[PDB]
């Protein structure tokens, strides 16, 4: 996965058009000096920006786009897909993809409609419209077939950085994302901060078990690592003993990846009371 | 006024002020209950703001202290997009977007009146301007516009046809020049009172929306970048931000006393009006009536509309006239109301009676709203009532003891004149002017209309077969005809008085009739599924015509004539109640007697009731 | 289902000739725009978030182009 956001905003892939069928060639950012984002505004690669025409995304909207009235299109990308993310499926009104239960916010984010839908015991929740939360145990979520990504690309009405469906277009999440604390027993699976995709509230104190039976080591890799604050740190601890193995704070960021030979490790984060940021997205492989 | 101008905007969940220096303090006012406020005006000379919420679906005041928190209109509003202050003759206009209404009434509320309602598609901003008598408004229809018209809806006109989603719209009274900012295009343009010499003041905005100007400065509202901003009004330079981290600012104002200067008749004295000083760019004002008044000769006075037709909801009480120029149906401001079941007027003290079915009360209020009353109160469960408007009585309906009770309109009990152990009552409509009532006696298997006269006497079953609900009976006086709905066999019968010539009227096309009334030589019936008022001809001259729809929960109809003073005195039961001290009786040869209820028994006077 | 101005979730809630549009903070059924009027266009990608007075899309055989600035459903 080149996506561990819920807009796109860490992708830097290769594709090129607005969609691999049917699409629009993207214009190259070292050229579009007409528009607000090109290479001569962001020097030092700021934003993921250069010498090429790959889809980005800079401005912190719902999804990675490109320059091609209409001078611009969202870039329907298959890989950037956030871990957590099942993807954008169809709502054809009776009954809903999620069956479970709703609500209407007018704040609502991602993470709220995640945060309501596991507050209710449900292990998926999706966002329709902007606005509309649904909550649900249900294996069929795909009832009525799977739609593009762009197709889900409405503002959530709490935080215009993140999308929130569309009309008749469910975004949907594993309630697992932005949980504090919670069991992983995969092959490979990704753990974010307590309240991702929105920034991580003050004072949390949440850990998470990451157990595979059977692996040799598991390789940890760290995609995002937004954490303002040194008093604000990620702590990988060994299950058995709860010793602390790393820690990682503001001024102290983690490697590319490291291996760690063991099959049962809890990573831990510990928010302080004064800053808040993105957070992170720890991405883990065991190895058999 | 000596105080230096500042600045208030709204802003979703409360409104905030700010001086014109960039990263001065910023404190919100201390409003109470406020959700989603849109729109933004004020009133210098008593010190308060008003503003429309389109969450509570309300337009509130108060003053700059937070204090006297009171909502000034708070029916019949789907979406008050746009809202302005009328400083000079002190009324209160606004635009709705749900509705397509450009109203106005009085600061405090009272008074209501629509100006401008036919050929309109969602007027979104609004900007008056009373030392001249002209008022401004943004349209967003299918083609948006910006029209103008005189403040008493007169003279309205396409100002500037080729623009898009315009808001912010704003005068400059020194230099006259109109003032908005664009959706569509993202941009601020300018052009003097007619709509000519149209100037782009700045191109370069990301999403501009809120709007106001001040000397030689224009302050607007910016989504994208978050921020309150302000410009050279003609250049578009000299660009300064005042504020920023602002989310969501929806109006833009400059709180000042020049900014509401000039003057007009209606400032003296009102212009003697008795209830709205309209100003006109012509001849200096005008004087104006509330919803449905009729201006009087004098060009001053006014009288509450002659004849008109109400219809109610469960939530609300409407009132509708039979107009030229189809002016629209108004929601009647009753506080009291929650749940209505039927509805009834009094044409002779000008005055609306409805039963409530939840709090269970036959209540009254005026048109108004004010002098509310309860008349019934408890077990009692009334189900339709029925005015008697000679003898001063109420002839209504309980659900609990099954007996059609008969009670005076101060509040004091007259007495029950129909009870039995296998009758249930529930319909009920009087003819006074032949001594009648009509009702439908719901018993079980077996339900039958039947007539008896207003004391309980004299009854006889008018029909028997061919019904299952009768829900709804209606009659008419002059022509001598009855009439009734059925709920479950879906249709609509006539009969006369009498019982005979038994026809159905309509039995297509009919799902839930829950009412029936009588205006002029038309039918007036309501439908709970379909919502739709409809009527036929009588006579059978014009056919089936809809007179609105969409009504959701419809409950009752009723149809109001004016009271001809001098032919209702010629009723015997007008004056002294015919010398009774219960009911008044209307013989076969027009002659009067004085009956009692069931408990009391008619004394050696003819007149007074006693007990047995 | 949704008449024009009841409040709605999708399209599929509201009548035939209507679609599904946010106004303010809810979503509420407005009708499809027909040959001749006034349709959205975005300048900036961020207006497209920040709008929250949706028209709904041009009808059938209709695609929003500019007008012969703002533009209008003209067909194919
Ligand atoms: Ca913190």
């Amino acid at each position: 996965p080149e996506c561990f956001t819920a807009n796109g905003a860490d992708y830097r892939g290769t594709q090129n058009w607005t969609a691999l069928q049917g699409g629009k060639p993207c214009l190259f950012w070292n050229e579009t000096f007409q528009h607000p984002y090109n290479t001569l505004k962001y020097p030092n690669g700021e934003g993921g920006l250069g010498e090429h025409n790959y889809c980005r995304n800079p401005d912190g909207d719902v999804s990675p786009w490109c320059y091609v009235g209409v001078y611009w299109k969202y870039c329907e990308i298959p890989a950037c897909q956030m871990p957590g993310n099942l993807g954008c499926y169809k709502d054809h009104g009776n009954p809903p993809p999620l069956t479970g239960t709703s609500k209407t916010s007018n704040k609502l984010t991602i993470q709220t409609c995640i945060s309501f839908c596991r507050s209710q015991r449900f292990k998926f929740a999706g966002m329709e419209s902007g606005y509309a939360c649904f909550c649900g145990n249900n294996p069929d979520y795909w009832k009525y077939g799977e739609a593009a990504s762009t197709e889900c690309n409405s503002v959530c009405f709490g935080d215009h950085t993140q999308p929130c469906g569309g009309d008749g277009r469910i975004i949907l999440f594993d309630t697992l994302v932005g949980a504090c604390g919670g069991n992983y027993s995969a092959m490979s699976s990704v753990v974010y901060s307590p309240d991702f995709p929105d920034t991580y509230a003050t004072g949390r104190v949440c850990y998470w078990t990451i157990r595979v039976p059977g692996a040799s080591h598991i390789h940890f890799s760290f995609p995002l690592f937004d954490i303002r604050d040194s008093a604000d740190m990620v702590e990988l601890l060994d299950g058995y003993t709860h010793r602390v193995l790393a820690r990682f704070h503001g001024r102290s960021r983690p490697p590319l990846s490291f291996n760690v030979s063991l099959d049962f490790v809890i990573l831990y984060f510990f928010s302080d009371r004064i800053n808040q940021a993105q957070g992170f997205a720890v991405l883990y492989q065991a190895v058999k | 006024a000596d105080p230096e101008a500042f600045l208030l905007f709204s802003r979703r969940a409360d409104i905030r002020r700010i001086s014109l220096e960039t990263n001065n303090n910023n404190v919100a006012i201390p409003l109470t209950g406020v959700k989603e406020a849109s729109a933004l005006d004020f009133d210098v000379t008593d010190n308060r703001i008003y503003w429309t919420d389109i969450s509570l679906k309300t337009i509130s005041r108060a003053f700059m202290n937070g204090s006297a928190l009171e909502h000034v209109v708070e029916f019949g509003l789907d979406y008050p997009e746009g809202m302005a202050v009328d400083w000079l003759g002190k009324n209160l206009y606004w635009a709705d977007t749900g509705t397509n209404r450009i109203e106005v009434s009085k600061l405090d509320g009272q008074h209501r009146q629509v100006l401008v309602w036919k050929d309109l598609d969602s007027p979104r901003a609004l900007a008056l301007d009373p030392a001249e008598g002209f008022m401004y408004w943004t349209e967003w229809g299918g083609k948006p516009k910006i029209d103008r018209a005189a403040m008493d809806g007169s003279e309205r006109t396409t100002l500037v046809p080729n623009v898009g989603r315009a808001n912010g719209l704003t005068i400059d009274y020194a230099k006259r020049r109109l003032y908005w900012t664009d959706l569509d295009t993202n941009l601020i343009e300018s052009s003097n009172m007619l709509g000519l010499n149209r100037e782009v003041i700045a191109d370069d905005l990301p999403h501009p929306f809120g709007l106001t100007q001040y000397q030689d400065y224009i302050y607007w509202t910016d989504w994208s970048r978050r921020s309150i901003e302000r410009a050279n009004k003609t250049s578009g330079q000299n660009r300064t931000i005042i504020q920023g981290h602002l989310d969501y600012v929806m109006d833009i104002l400059v709180f000042h006393s020049s900014r509401q200067s000039g003057w007009n008749e209606c400032a003296s004295s009102n212009g003697h009006c008795s209830h709205l000083c309209l100003a006109v760019p012509v001849g200096g004002f005008v004087c104006g009536c509330p919803a449905h008044y009729s201006l009087n000769a004098d060009n001053r006075t006014c009288s509450a509309p002659t004849t008109f037709l109400l219809f109610s909801q469960k939530s609300a009480i409407n009132r509708m006239v039979i107009d030229e120029q189809q002016s629209p149906d108004i929601i009647l401001p009753i506080h009291s109301l929650r749940n209505v079941r039927a509805i009834d007027y009094d044409p002779l003290d000008k005055q609306l009676y409805w039963i409530d079915s939840r709090q269970n009360m036959i209540r009254k209020a005026q048109e108004d709203g004010s002098q509310g009353f309860t008349v019934v109160v408890s077990e009692i469960q009334p189900y339709d009532l029925s005015i008697d408007i000679y003898s001063r009585y109420i002839y209504w309906t309980c659900e609990a003891t099954n007996v059609i009770n008969v009670t005076r309109l101060d509040g004091r009990s007259v007495g029950v004149v129909l009870k039995g152990e296998q009758d249930r009552p529930r319909a009920i409509v009087v003819n006074p002017e032949k001594g009648y009532m009509y009702f439908t006696n719901l018993q079980e298997r077996s339900p039958k209309i039947e007539r008896a006269a207003l004391d309980g006497t004299e009854r006889e079953v008018l029909f028997f077969s061919g019904l299952s609900k009768p829900i709804a009976l209606a009659l008419d006086s002059r022509l001598g005809k009855l009439f009734w709905a059925d709920s479950d066999l879906r249709r609509i019968e006539s009969s006369d008085l009498s019982g005979a010539n038994r026809i159905v009227l309509e039995d297509s096309n009919i799902l839930q009739p829950v009412g029936l009334t009588v205006f002029e030589n038309w039918l007036y019936w309501i439908d709970k599924q379909q919502q739709m008022i409809e009527k036929i001809d009588m006579t059978g001259r014009e056919g089936r015509t809809k007179v609105q729809a969409r009504i959701a929960q419809l409950s009752d109809i009723h149809a109001v004539k004016e009271l001809n003073l001098q032919e209702y005195r010629q009723h015997p039961c007008a004056q002294d109640n015919g010398g009774c001290s219960h009911i008044c009786l209307v013989k076969g040869d027009g002659t009067t007697r004085c009956s009692c209820p069931m408990h009391l028994v008619l004394l050696q006077d003819e007149l007074s009731c006693g007990e047995p | 289902k949704g008449q024009e101005g009841s409040v709605c979730l999708r399209s599929s809630d509201c009548a035939s000739g209507l679609c599904c549009a946010r106004h303010f903070w809810s979503k509420i059924c407005k009708p499809v725009l027909k040959e001749g009027q006034v349709c959205t266009k975005h300048r900036r990608k961020g207006s497209h978030g920040l709008e929250i007075f949706q028209r709904c899309y041009c009808g059938e055989g209709l695609s929003c182009r500019i007008q012969k600035r703002l533009h209008t459903c003209q067909r194919h």
